[PDB]
Parts: C-alpha cells; structure tokens; sequence
RNA sequence: UGGGAGAGGGUGGUGGAAUUCCCGGAGUAGCGGUGAAAUGCGCAGAUACCGGGAGGAACGCCGAUGGCGAAGGCAGCCACCUGGUCCACCCGUGACGCUGAGGCGCGAAAGCGUGGGGAGCAAACCGGAUUAGAUACCCGGGUAGUCCACGCCCUAAACGAUGCGCGCUAGGUCUCUGGGUCUCCUGGGGGCCGAAGCUAACGCGUUAAGCGCGCCGCCUGGGGAGUACGGCCGCAAGGCUGAAACUCAAAGGAAUUGACGGGGGCCCGCACAAGCGGUGGAGCAUGUGGUUUAAUUCGAAGCAACGCGAAGAACCUUAC
C-alpha cells in the first residue's frame, strides 16, 4: 500500500544538502540503513537524487548506518 | 557445568542444513546442534523436522549449562528456519528476542554460477 | 468423483441394536451378497461375548473399533522424482471405514474354525487393546511420524 | 552574457557490506553438497559463534518505467583536470552551411606481448555422480583468464536488425530537465496510444517506417563461401578486401487455419486415487500365433484381431 505517510510531509522546511542534520536524515533511512524509497520518502526524482548524494555523506561519516538488523521474524 | 543462565542463540538456516549455536552472553558457544548432529544424515537434515530437533537439542544441552533465556539471532534463509525459531520458544529457554542477521553483500564476489543470471 | 463429492450413503439402523454402525460390520462380514449369513455371523458372536463376558455385546464391539482406529497414516506422494510417505491426519468417517475392515481381516486371519468365534474373539481382543486388529492399527501410526521429516509436505 | 541537469571522460584519494586466508577465544562431531548421492573437508578439532589482522575484486538500499555519451559504453563517496549539451536575453559575426570516397582517431568480450597482482569466479584440466554411453547438463577441486600499467588485436545479434542533416503533416497520456505571468503555457530529452498517411503483412505514426530536397554507405535467388587466390594489416590468433568451377528450383518475409509442446488457464470421463471382486499361476473349455500336415480352407491383427465372421465343422455345411 504504502500509505503511513510521506516522510516530506511529516516534516518541515529543511536542507536536502546538509549532510550533518542526521536528526532528519535519520528519518530517511529504513528500520534498516537501507535508503527509503521515493514511494515512502514523498521526495521528487531531483530531490530523492540530491538524499540520496546527502546521505550516503553522512554515513561516511559516522553520522549515518549503512545497515541495520531487523529486530523480529 | 559453568552456570550462564542468558545468553545468545544462533540459527543458521540453509537449504541443507539448520545448524544452531548457543553462546554466553557474549558470542563464545557454549553448546550446538544440528540435522546431522541429532539422527538425519543427507537430504533430511534440511527438513524443518530436523530444524527443530537440532534447536530443541540445542536448548536441552545448554540448560545442563544453567541457561533460561535467549537472545536470537537468526542468520540465513532455509527451509527450516522459522521452525528452530518456534522450536526454542517452546523449548523452556525465554526468547527474549529475535533478529535476522543474515548477511548480504554490497556486491562484492562474483557468486558461483548456480547463484547467477541474476541481471 | 471428479465433480460431486459423493455424499456419504445412510445405511439401515440394525435390527436389533438399531445401530448403524453394526449394519456397517455386517456389510464388511459379508460376501457375494448373502446379508442373511452375514447378519447371523456377527449375532452369534455378540452372543458368544455374552458368554465369556458379563458386559453388554454392543458396548464391547463400539470399545472394539475404538481401539482399531488409526488417528494417522501415511500418504505416497511423488516429488522430484522419488516418492515420499507424507504422514497426514485421518478423516472421521476413514477411520471408521478403516477399523471395520481391519477387524474383520485380522478376525479372519484367527485360528478358530468357525467364523462366529473368531469376530467374537478378535472383537474381544481389540476392546481389550490387543489383537491383530489393533496391531495393524498400530503399524500404521507407527508408520506416520516415522516419516514426520516429510509432514510439511501437507498434502 | 547569465544560468541548469547528468553512472559523459581522465587522475589521485577514501568508505562500508561480504567472500577467502591467517591469529586468538570458546565449543564438539560432523560439515558440505544433491533428485538421491559420492568425490571433498573435519579429532593435526572442521562446520556454526565472538574478537583481531591481511588482501583482492565489486559497489546493496537509492535505483526507475530514470540520467549521460557519437558509438563501444558509463553506478559507492570526495577533490582536481576536462568533453558534450539544454534553457533565457535577442546582444555580436554575416551563409561562415549540409553531407562526406580516401585519411586519422575511438571502438564490448575473448585473445596477444612485457611486468605486476590474484579475494571470489572459472575455458582447459583432475576427480564424484547421472547415463545405454555422457569426451555434457548436476557435485567437489582447479590453471590461463577475469583486475592494474604500458603496448597490440579491431571483432559482435557493435541492434532501434532502422546512415546523417533540414523543412513539412491532428491529438491524448506518462515521465526527465530548463524558463515562464508556475490553471497551465514554452524549449530540449525519454516512453506509451494514436489524425492523415505509409506498409506484403506485422507494424510505423512530430523520437515516421509519412510527405519532400541534399550527400554517403550498401543489395541484385540459394548452396559452394566469408571459402580459395592475390594485396594490405597483425607478434600471433586472425582482420579487411573477396571470387570461380560445379550445383539446386527453390532459399526467404509476414500473416492464416490447424495439428503439436517434457507451454499456460479453465474442465470432463471407472482416467487416477478410494474401494470390492478378478485375470497372470492349476486343470480344463474355447479363439489365436507357431510348428506339423496330403490338407490342417479363408478372412480378422494395438486400442478398434484373438468364445471375432461361426446364433451349432462327425457325413452335410464347407470353400482344403
Ligand atoms: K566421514
Ligand atoms: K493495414
Ligand atoms: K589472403
Ligand atoms: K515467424
Ligand atoms: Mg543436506
Ligand atoms: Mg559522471
Ligand atoms: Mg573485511
Ligand atoms: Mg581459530
Ligand atoms: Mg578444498
Ligand atoms: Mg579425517
Ligand atoms: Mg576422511
Ligand atoms: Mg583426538
Ligand atoms: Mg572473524
Ligand atoms: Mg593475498
Ligand atoms: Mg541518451
Ligand atoms: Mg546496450
Ligand atoms: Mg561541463
Ligand atoms: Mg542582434
Ligand atoms: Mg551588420
Ligand atoms: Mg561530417
Ligand atoms: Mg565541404
Ligand atoms: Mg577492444
Ligand atoms: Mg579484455
Ligand atoms: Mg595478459
Ligand atoms: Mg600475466
Ligand atoms: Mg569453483
Ligand atoms: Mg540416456
Ligand atoms: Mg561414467
Ligand atoms: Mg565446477
Ligand atoms: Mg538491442
Ligand atoms: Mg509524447
Ligand atoms: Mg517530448
Ligand atoms: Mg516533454
Ligand atoms: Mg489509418
Ligand atoms: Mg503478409
Ligand atoms: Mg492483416
Ligand atoms: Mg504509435
Ligand atoms: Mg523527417
Ligand atoms: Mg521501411
Ligand atoms: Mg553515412
Ligand atoms: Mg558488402
Ligand atoms: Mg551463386
Ligand atoms: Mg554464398
Ligand atoms: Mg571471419
Ligand atoms: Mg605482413
Ligand atoms: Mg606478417
Ligand atoms: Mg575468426
Ligand atoms: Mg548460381
Ligand atoms: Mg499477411
Ligand atoms: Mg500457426
Ligand atoms: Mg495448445
Ligand atoms: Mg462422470
Ligand atoms: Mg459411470
Ligand atoms: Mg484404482
Ligand atoms: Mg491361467
Ligand atoms: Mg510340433
Ligand atoms: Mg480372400
Ligand atoms: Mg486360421
Ligand atoms: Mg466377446
Ligand atoms: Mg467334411
């Protein structure tokens, strides 16, 4: 279904360059480090584009995971 | 015989064989089983009957050890998985958790040929 | 029965029990048709029952196919290219199809020279647990979950 | 002039996931693998689990139905060096344009040379199975190679199997990227459906296979043959160019109706399954094959021939 919500829209006016606000960038990455996709994170092809650039920053960083474990099954 | 009571519990199901390790608190086995371990020897060890065999064995043989609860982690996507899961929480152990570990590659190898022709 | 379901067909209450499940027996007894033969056979041995047992024949012969029922079996079924004995559950109404047969067969297979003694006995040793009634029974269950690897393979 | 998007190219750095190996810990009898197995690995302690290290190769999610490039092709992240291209303004030059034999450069994979590097994978190859055999498919190993640097090679289903440029000829819809007075107009791309029209059909249809002009390349029935000879190129493997004798009546494209599939979906039948009783076993009766015979009359031959024509062979019938 896809219809929790669109992280965009439960946010607010915020850099999709800053690559260090990990308190939003967080919120775009799956209950794994796994990079949400465009159907979840209500971004637009240009924007969803620039996340992806901006997060894959901060996690080499050490701001941002590159992978999660599930926690079930 | 070295009294641990909590611990981990590691399943590692494939399409041969379930293959399950309990260790201390901190990753060190204190006991393990498996299809082959208990009876099974070729194809059957893959089997979920197997699966949960070797789980319940595995739990039998740590509560020697003073185990009680677990922490599981799971690791691999066999036929037989999910049946070591229900197996060690009707063992007596607690589950005080489960959580799929199962590791993936970025794409680093190239797979042998009967794991290719994916794209 | 590639359409319908063929519904189960209602049989005449006994005679004399008015049991229907004892029709049943008596069908199972008899052979080339002749019922009148057959329904003397399975009365002599509720009679002889009475003899050697103070107990309502129709109580001993209900224990009796009780105790005959298999609660499980096993199933061939072919899957890369092996067959495989799946064990899977037994349906009421089989199990009363199959406890009625048995009994007869294993009373049949007896040493007593007249057919009468030997429903008697062989109903006598299955309300009591043994018999080769009840072992058949046994064999089979002993056959399923002997094979429980394969129980995934529902059927 | 001002801006824009981009896995376009080159160089140097750097990140985390996984595999393999090595070190330590803990732990014990199997692991692995298959349709089933075995070869193989493991008490010199493997597999599974934790910690540390080494090394090579590739870059999950985001990824699309997406983007970029002349093609081949191009996916972590960062910096530098660099190509193409789109839009707005309407500012400068003033036909400076199009195409393009030959030339020159680029050109996936495999392959070659010299020197490196090798985790994983894997032609050959060594084994285990399967099989009628199995120089295969499945399994355990494994060298070249796959990676890097320099040179070579120059081929492909190098494909949109559609040469480049320009002008003209309804529209709808989705999408990427600019600009706008941001219902929605505009420009440049990527898809789908379709006006007119075109096409042997299939289909194509402002991203033409439409209507036109310009220039290049190429075809002229099949086999022989991309062969032989010659020339050029190459270290080689081979590449480019490219015949003839002889021979065939076809070779082909698209579409149609069927039949077929170890293709798919629905669905039937004593088809299977579930049952109950039987037949291949005995003796005998009867039909048949085969032998035999002067003759053993003839026909029937999987199902759908075989107690069948024969619902009556001692002579008759019967044709022998
Ligand atoms: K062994
Ligand atoms: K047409
Ligand atoms: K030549
Ligand atoms: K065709
Ligand atoms: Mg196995
Ligand atoms: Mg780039
Ligand atoms: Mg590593
Ligand atoms: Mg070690
Ligand atoms: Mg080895
Ligand atoms: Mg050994
Ligand atoms: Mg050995
Ligand atoms: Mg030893
Ligand atoms: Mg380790
Ligand atoms: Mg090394
Ligand atoms: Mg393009
Ligand atoms: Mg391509
Ligand atoms: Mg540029
Ligand atoms: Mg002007
Ligand atoms: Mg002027
Ligand atoms: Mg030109
Ligand atoms: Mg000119
Ligand atoms: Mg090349
Ligand atoms: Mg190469
Ligand atoms: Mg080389
Ligand atoms: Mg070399
Ligand atoms: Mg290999
Ligand atoms: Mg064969
Ligand atoms: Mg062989
Ligand atoms: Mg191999
Ligand atoms: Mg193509
Ligand atoms: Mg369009
Ligand atoms: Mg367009
Ligand atoms: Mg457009
Ligand atoms: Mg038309
Ligand atoms: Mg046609
Ligand atoms: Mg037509
Ligand atoms: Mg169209
Ligand atoms: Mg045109
Ligand atoms: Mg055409
Ligand atoms: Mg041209
Ligand atoms: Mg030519
Ligand atoms: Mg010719
Ligand atoms: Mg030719
Ligand atoms: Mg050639
Ligand atoms: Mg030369
Ligand atoms: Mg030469
Ligand atoms: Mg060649
Ligand atoms: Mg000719
Ligand atoms: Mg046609
Ligand atoms: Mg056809
Ligand atoms: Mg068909
Ligand atoms: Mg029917
Ligand atoms: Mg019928
Ligand atoms: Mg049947
Ligand atoms: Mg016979
Ligand atoms: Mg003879
Ligand atoms: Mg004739
Ligand atoms: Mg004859
Ligand atoms: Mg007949
Ligand atoms: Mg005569």
């Amino acid at each position: 279904p896809s219809r929790k919500a669109k992280v965009k829209a439960t946010l607010g006016e915020f850099d999709l360059r800053d690559y260090r606000n990990v308190e939003v960038l967080k919120r775009f990455l799956s209950e794994t480090g796994k990079i949400l996709p465009r159907r979840r994170t209500g971004l637009s092809g240009k924007e969803q584009r620039i996340l992806a650039k901006t997060i894959k920053r901060a996690r080499i960083l050490g701001l941002l995971p590159f992978t999660e474990k599930l926690v079930r099954k | 015989k070295r009294q641990v009571a909590s611990g981990r519990a590691y399943i590692h199901a494939s399409y041969n064989n379930t293959i399950v390790t309990i260790t201390d608190p901190d990753g060190n086995p204190i006991t393990w089983s498996s299809g082959g371990v208990i009876g099974y020897k070729g194809s059957r060890k893959g089997t979920p009957y197997a699966a949960q065999l070797a789980a319940l064995d595995a739990a039998k043989k740590a509560m020697a050890y003073g185990m009680q609860s677990v922490d599981v982690i799971v690791r691999g996507t066999g036929a037989g998985r999910e049946q070591a899961i229900r197996a060690l929480q009707a063992s007596g152990l607690q589950v005080k958790s489960i959580v799929d570990d199962t590791p993936v590659p970025h794409n680093g190898c190239r797979p042998k040929k009967k794991f290719r022709k994916a794209s | 029965a590639r359409r319908r379901r063929a519904e189960v067909r209602q049989l005449q209450p006994d005679l004399v029990y008015g049991d229907v499940l004892v029709t049943a027996f008596i069908n199972k007894i008899m052979r080339d048709g002749k019922k009148n033969l057959a329904a003397r056979i399975f009365y002599d041995a509720c009679k002889i029952i009475q003899e050697k047992t103070g107990q309502e024949p129709l109580k001993v012969f209900k224990q009796a196919v009780e105790n005959v029922k298999p609660r499980m079996e096993v199933r061939s079924r072919r899957v890369g290219g092996a067959n495989y004995q799946v064990p899977m559950e037994v349906s009421p109404r089989r199990q009363q199809s199959l406890a009625l047969r048995w009994l007869v067969q294993a009373a049949n297979q007896r040493p007593e020279r007249r057919a009468a003694v030997r429903i008697a006995h062989e109903l006598m040793d299955a309300a009591e647990g043994k018999g080769g009634a009840v072992k058949k029974k046994e064999d089979v269950e002993r056959m399923a979950e002997a094979n429980r690897a394969y129980a995934h393979y529902r059927w």
